[PDB]
């Protein structure tokens, strides 16, 4: 019987990359990060990071390292370059820079190929990745380098592909992100400005909505799964109904269109508050305020 | 202009052969080794000047968001020309226009 | 006016612009009727005094209760000292005078 | 803002040469500041070199390692600082030693230019240079960046009895360096304020920390037009400087008193 | 300086975690791999770059 | 040259020195506060300008006034380091010398700094007093200037007298840090107090005082 | 693992806003209001 | 909401080249096109491109809330089909030199009246202005590289010394505006 | 008047402007060039209000 409006939520846009500059206590003076989400049902899939790290005249060596996803520590460019499938030096500056008058880049870039020089092929750098991809012990080169492949082919920029036999587009990406990267920190173009709206968007009912039913239909398929682990060694066929509990999405699209809490019930905290608001109704001009809302 | 090599592909470090008592530039991965024809091997520029006018675009003049000028242009002189600050993101840059016309697309101040 | 759109603060003007009606100068006044480019400069003004106002209130509160909070076992005695709770004095005489 | 107010003496603040003379004195000043560009050659020959453009030079000043660090120097920053060649190059020789030469060139030529020699090194010589751009120190006062001439009207008593108003000279130096800048000759040694009371406390002692305090307070009240009574702030600054010490406003100074638990544990 | 640190890998041949101390040397590049318990000793070669995981996966492959 | 300002940097702070002894209560003639610069470089600087520190020691008797104020005021025996870097061989010599001539209170100055070592080396002399200063902070005489005032070294008599009329304990009055320059300047001990006399913009003249730590 | 379990238990009745580790959680989802989270905050003991 | 597969098509029958064919050594002047962040190709001549874009998303071709970007001085060819892209409706102005419609408005009286009929003169509302091409969506990261006029007097220059009205301002700084 | 003084400070704000733009403004004591003229052009706004 309460009526509830859902409020538009302003979050960052995804597949751009936003460059950003540290304080001065730290040794990271550009950080470019992008979160990456997928083109269908638009939904978030990770962020990654690429930091330069060197002070003003502080750090000798002034190297760059990106973040993968699921990682325990930082990778160089080199390493994740010569991973990809490009091992030689020059082809990976042809990715990476396209003007071979300017000498600053090729400077700027030198402490990292020197750092990334004893990785010479893919399978050492593929090994080297996968034991910082938070791996187990005991899953051996022979399982350690596929699944270092798996975590380099998804997670890592879902957004351009994910079938296999697609690299190339992956490794001019992660080029053009480093020199942008440089650019940026040569001096030569300004931060990206957090405040611009062309950067920005106004999530309405449509994704939250969606999302909401994505994470119900997961818990509705977990439920019938543990519920077929049961009903199946009995050898009796079920109803198919009966297998089928339609309270809990719905009890979830109740709970978190009237208390506003977005996400299950037993998870309320670390969770967006305030989604689905009462509908003021004391004038006209109230509701019509209250529709437009972001 | 920092080359590489044409046989592995990797880039070439700078050397001083003693029996001979010459620069010379050699790979680390493989033997190849090559004359030298510049002494100069690293450079450092204090106050530097590059990136002022050193990014020169064709399509410059189809932007209808840069202002005009009337200034005369020392090649076809048209009095049909685009300006525009500094591109320099320096705290210190000169605020000194540059004009770019629409036809030799040459680069002049008004000093 | 910062140069919130690229080197230009407005759509409805050209790049490197650095006259005073394209940077925050309002020409016109009330009486008159202020432009839609005045009247956005005068809006992000007034946004702008209010929230510093309403960011700096709060501090002044906690800079006046952490003042308090400093200054509360303060007494002056008979005898013309200023000492606090502990007896130990921090003027000789209240106010030097 | 760290902030030095120096005030020069009577002989000094009503002359601008030697007022200016005192600025330059003081300004810090390093190589990095007056370099403009360095550049590592590899010339085999001692006695000559492949450069055309030095060659007339060495040939006519001449009249170990193979490279040689080349470092062209900015004439107008070496000229507005009233900096020399031969200044540089003892400035270098006290800290070098014998462990590298030093090479100068006339200040008539086109471009002010040096050269070294180191009497595997590939990164040994970019070492070098990133150690001399970070530590070789040409005059001035370490923490001293930049330095502003300001005119000071003062109130001073004429021969007859009369308050009349006397414009004097006084320097405003950024950075905080009380104990350096208090030793230069023809500075007053008696009059110097600074901003910062923690370096007051560690110069002079608790008592001028308490005026420095109270100086603050006032010109950040009065700033604004304000009036507060001289009572409050004395008290405000003698609370701070009951212990000895600057006693802060925040947990770290107020608790750790030896009053009443229940009294601490209220805040 | 040599580089002495104390894992919580397991041992692959008594079975005892949290005692393999790993030793790693950059000057020559080599990495030695030592057991509290059993007492044993696996020699590798690192680089530059290696972590005490690095070796550990090194002597994997090698056990196998 | 920069011998020309290592000589007056040195001058200075044996002027400060001086001045430093003559406040503490003890007898300096007045041909020697009085010095000028060309007699200390034509005295203590050589035949090639470099000065000497071991000429510059000296010893100072307490004045009949500041004997009959403290009845524990000595000799005092200012010595200068020849050594930049004191080490334990300097301090056992000059340890040495003051045990030797039964000296009260030797004030010392270092050059450089002092290392951590020969720090410890300070208190084990007991019951004689020794004080290190540096030549950096002995150039500019800090009790000169505007905002420091006029610290008075008070008695016993005097402390009791203040005590029993102000019924207080000696926990109870503003502390003072034994480090601070201006109680370094005085040498202050643990369980003396200081008078300050110093300008208020309500009374005029006001009188403070401090304890030392 | 009984022993620690009331160990566990004993320091969260007192305090709920331990480091290192999870906080205890009610049968609702929000954590328990320990003893020590009565005394602090602004709607406390003291200051409430 | 739109695809970005009819996009992607366009672009390859335009003429896109792939990235298998891309060289900084060749293409050292090319502009990139970047199609929802991803990179798809180069383009040697942009100009073209953009021109048939804007005319086929103006035709109705293309969805009108798709966003085209062209930054020249960073050489790039952006084209948006997020969802939550929020966009504004402009007048289109004739910026082409090859007609006499130029420096005026795109939508005369007709429109109006057909407007107000509702029927055409062998439902008309607003998405038939939309489709005709005289009224396009503009979102903030396509406002950047347009220029926009405040008033339709504003587009012709007039040939006063009023006390009580506001005073407009002069904008002498650039000589001619389009 | 108003009209006049307000057209007076357009003119100094433009003429600022020119001799910024010709390296003929004068520089100020700890301030850069651009600091500098958006200071002048401040003031002078200030004073003309
Ligand atoms: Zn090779
Ligand atoms: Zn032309
Ligand atoms: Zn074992």
């Amino acid at each position: 019987g309460s009526e509830k409006v859902l409020i538009a939520q302003e979050r960052s846009a995804a597949n751009i990359v936003q460059v950003f500059k540290k304080a001065a206590p730290s040794p990271i003076s550009h950080v470019a990060e992008i979160r990456s989400a997928l083109e269908k049902g638009s939904r978030l899939i990770s962020t990654m990071q690429i930091k330069l790290y060197g002070r003003e005249d502080k750090g000798t060596g002034r190297t760059i390292k990106a973040t993968l996803p699921y990682v325990k520590q930082d990778i160089p460019i080199v390493i994740v370059f010569r991973a990809l499938g490009v091992v030689p030096d020059g082809e990976i500056l042809q990715h990476i820079c396209y003007d071979e008058n300017d000498w600053q880049m090729l400077e700027m870039l030198k402490p990292c190929i020197e750092e990334g020089f004893v990785i010479q092929d893919k399978e050492v750098a593929l090994d080297f990745i996968g034991r910082r991809g938070s791996a187990a012990l005991g899953i051996r080169r022979e399982k350690r380098i596929q699944y270092a492949k798996d975590i380099l082919q998804k997670e890592l920029l879902p957004h351009i592909t994910q079938e296999e036999g697609f690299e190339t587009r992956k490794t001019f990406f992660l080029g053009y992100m480093v020199n942008r990267l440089l650019l940026c920190a040569l001096e030569r173009k300004d931060q990206d400005d957090r405040d611009h709206f062309g950067k920005k968007r106004l999530d309405l009912a449509g994704p939250l909505l969606a999302n909401l039913f994505r994470i119900l239909f997961r818990k509705l398929t977990r439920e019938i799964y543990r519920y077929m682990q049961r009903c199946i060694e009995t050898d009796r066929d079920f109803n198919l109904n009966l297998a089928v509990k339609s309270t809990t999405i719905t009890s979830g699209l109740k709970y978190s269109l009237a208390t506003g809490n977005w996400g299950e019930q037993k998870k309320a905290m670390s969770s967006r508050a305030g989604v689905s608001q009462v509908l003021n109704r004391y004038t006209y001009s109230s509701t019509l305020s209250h529709l437009r809302r972001t | 202009s920092f080359r590489f090599c044409l046989e592995c592909n990797n880039m070439l470090y700078p050397k001083e052969d003693k029996e001979n008592q010459r620069l010379l530039y050699s790979c680390r991965n493989c033997d190849y080794t090559e004359l030298a024809e510049d002494p100069k091997v690293y450079r450092h520029e204090l106050i530097t000047n590059i990136g002022e006018t050193a990014g020169i675009v064709d399509d410059i003049g189809q932007d209808p968001t840069l202002p005009r000028s009337d200034k005369e242009c020392p090649e076809c002189h048209s009095r049909d020309c685009v300006f525009f600050q500094s591109q320099q993101r320096r705290k210190d840059t000169n605020m000194t226009l540059f004009y770019v016309c629409l036809n030799c697309k040459k680069t002049f101040r008004d000093e | 006016i910062a140069f919130g759109f690229a080197d230009r603060s407005l759509p409805h003007f050209t790049k490197d612009d650095f006259s005073p009606e394209s940077k925050g100068f309002v020409e016109n006044s009330y009486l008159r009727g202020l432009t839609p480019q005045e009247f956005f400069f005068h809006a992000m003004a007034g946004r702008e005094g209010l929230i510093d106002t309403a960011v700096k209130t709060a501090e002044t509160g906690y800079i006046q209760r952490r003042l308090v909070k400093a200054l509360e076992d303060i007494m002056v005695h008979y005898d013309g000292t200023t000492r606090n709770s502990l007896g130990d004095i921090i003027q000789f005489l209240y106010g030097e005078d | 803002t760290p902030a030095l107010t120096v005030y020069l003496d009577r002989e000094i603040a009503l002359d601008i040469e030697k007022a200016k003379v005192i600025q330059s004195s003081i300004e810090y000043t390093t190589l990095k500041n007056v370099t403009s560009a360095t550049e590592i050659y590899y010339d085999p020959d001692p006695t000559s070199t492949v450069i055309e453009e030095d060659f007339d030079t060495v040939e006519a000043y001449f009249s170990q390692s193979p490279w040689l660090l080349r470092l062209e120097l900015d004439r107008a920053r070496m000229l507005d600082k009233q900096l020399t060649m031969n200044q540089v190059a003892d400035k270098i020789s006290e800290v070098f030693s014998d462990d590298l030469f030093v090479m100068w060139s006339e200040d008539n030529a086109d471009k002010l230019i040096i050269r070294c020699r180191v009497i595997e090194e590939d990164q040994m010589l970019k070492r070098i240079e990133a150690h001399m751009l970070d530590l070789i120190a040409l005059r001035g006062i370490p923490g001293i960046s930049k330095v502003y001439m300001v005119k000071h009207k003062v109130s001073v008593p004429d021969e007859s009895g009369e308050y009349k108003n006397e414009e004097l000279w006084a320097l405003e130096t950024d950075g905080i360096n009380l104990a350096e800048v208090m030793a230069v000759p023809g500075v007053d040694s008696s009059r110097t304020y600074s901003n910062s009371f923690v370096e007051i406390l560690s110069v002079l002692g608790i008592e001028a920390t308490r005026s420095s305090l109270y100086k603050e307070i006032l010109n950040v009240i009065a700033f604004d037009g304000s009036y507060v009574n001289y009572r409050h702030m004395a008290l405000l600054v003698d609370v701070m400087t009951s212990r000895g010490y600057l006693m802060a406003i925040t947990r770290h100074g107020i608790n750790r008193a030896d009053t009443g638990a229940l009294m601490r544990c209220s805040f | 300086i040599k580089q002495k640190l104390e894992t919580q890998f397991t041992c692959l041949f008594c079975n005892h975690d949290n005692s393999v101390v790993c030793t790693l040397d950059k000057k020559n590049s080599i990495g030695l791999l030592e057991c509290k318990k059993c007492n044993l000793s696996f020699q590798a070669p690192i680089n530059s770059l290696s972590q005490p995981i690095d070796i550990y996966s090194d002597w994997i492959d090698a056990c196998e | 040259e920069d011998n020309n300002r290592i000589i007056s940097r040195l001058w200075r702070s044996f002027r400060t020195v001086k001045e430093m002894a003559a406040d503490r209560g003890y007898f300096i003639s007045q041909e020697e506060m009085d010095q000028s610069l060309e007699e200390f470089r034509s005295k203590i600087c050589d035949s090639m300008g470099n000065p000497q520190r071991k000429l510059m020691s000296f010893l100072a008797n307490p004045t009949p006034e500041a004997l009959e104020k403290y009845s524990d005021l000595g000799t005092l025996w200012v010595e200068f380091c020849d050594e930049p870097s004191v080490g334990i061989k300097t301090m056992r010599n000059f340890c040495l010398r003051i045990q030797e001539k039964n000296f009260s209170t030797g004030i010392f100055i270092y050059q450089n700094n002092i290392t951590p070592s020969a720090n410890k080396m300070i208190p084990t002399v007991s019951p004689a007093i020794i004080e290190t200063f540096q030549e950096s902070d002995l150039v500019v005489n800090i009790t000169h200037h505007e905002l420091v005032p006029k610290h008075i070294r008070l008695s016993d008599g005097e402390k009791s007298q203040l005590l029993q009329r102000y019924k207080l304990k000696e926990s109870q009055l503003p502390r003072i840090q034994r480090e601070d320059p201006v109680a370094r300047y005085l040498g202050l001990k643990r369980g003396q107090v200081v008078k300050i006399i110093r300008r208020s913009e309500t009374s005029g003249r006001y009188a403070s005082y401090r304890i030392c730590l | 693992e009984v022993e620690q379990l009331l160990q566990f238990h004993v320091a969260t009745y007192m305090d709920n806003d331990i480091a290192g580790q999870p906080q205890a959680l009610q049968k609702s989802g929000r954590p328990v209001k320990a003893i020590r989270a009565r005394l602090k905050g602004k709607e406390g003991r003291l200051r409430g | 909401g739109s695809p970005s597969e009819p996009i992607i098509n366009f672009l390859e029958e335009w003429g896109m080249e792939p990235l298998e064919d891309y060289d900084p050594a060749q293409h050292t002047k090319s502009t990139r096109i970047f199609v929802n962040g991803v990179w798809t190709g180069i383009h040697r001549d942009p100009s073209m491109l953009v021109s048939t874009m804007r005319d086929l998303r103006r035709s109705g071709a293309i969805s009108p809330e798709v966003s085209i970007i062209r930054d020249i001085r960073e050489r790039e060819f952006k084209i948006f089909t997020d969802v939550g892209r929020v966009y504004r409706p402009l007048f289109i102005v004739e910026d082409d030199e090859s007609k006499d419609n130029k420096g005026e408005l795109r939508i005369t009286k007709e429109h109006i009246r057909k407007i107000q009929q509702g029927y055409d003169d062998d439902v008309y509302g607003w998405s038939s202005l939309v489709t005709s091409g005289v009224i396009e969506y503009v979102d903030g990261e396509e406002e950047e590289t347009i220029m926009i006029a405040m008033t339709p007097e504003d587009l012709q220059t007039r040939s006063l010394n009023d006390t009580a009205k506001r005073i407009k301002p002069e904008m002498s700084t650039s000589s001619h505006h389009t | 008047e108003i009209t006049h003084a307000i057209s007076s400070a357009k003119e100094q704000v433009q003429e600022i402007i020119y001799k910024a733009q010709h390296n003929e403004l004068e520089l100020k004591p700890g301030m850069t060039l651009r600091e500098s003229f958006e200071g002048e052009v401040s003031r002078t706004l200030n004073d003309a209000r």
